[PDB]
């Protein structure tokens, strides 16, 4: 009933983002 | 997993802020954090734990959709008590259960289990 969301750098490319969200 | 409730995971003054802003935006809601009881061991735990419920709803009404909600059968032992306590009138509209059993922090707390004591 928590999440932790991570989001991940150096992702080129382009304009889509990613997140690893981790829900304990 | 997380541990902790509402009041562990949130100061008594973010929880107050949270019950304002919900009280300017949703005025005819009351705020309900629904629990399991600590040691709870029968029923499932619910997905969520924050509700938004409508001042006419009494606890009779609510007790039936947490209860559907938690895919109970229907022989199934469950009690809500609020603000620790089991309730004796469960025709009372929320709003007015909140009047009498609202937490400092502006919140209505419950608990559910598998008995009264």
């Amino acid at each position: 009933s928590i999440v932790d969301e991570f989001e991940e750098l150096g992702e080129q490319e382009s304009d889509i983002d990613e997140f690893d969200l981790l829900e304990g | 997993p997380s541990e902790k409730t509402f009041k562990q995971r949130r100061t008594f003054e973010q929880r107050v802020e949270d019950v304002r802003l919900i009280r300017e935006q949703h005025p005819t809601k009351i705020p309900v954090i629904i629990e399991r009881y600590k040691g709870e061991k029968q029923l499932p735990v619910l997905d969520k734990t924050k509700f938004l419920v409508p001042d006419h709803v009494n606890m009779s009404e609510l007790i039936k959709i947490i209860r559907r909600r938690l895919q109970l059968n229907a022989n199934q032992a469950f009690f809500l008590l609020v603000n620790g306590h089991s309730m004796v009138s469960v025709s009372t509209p929320i709003s007015e259960v909140y009047e009498s059993e609202k937490d400092e922090d502006g919140f209505l707390y419950m608990v559910y289990a598998s008995q009264e004591t």
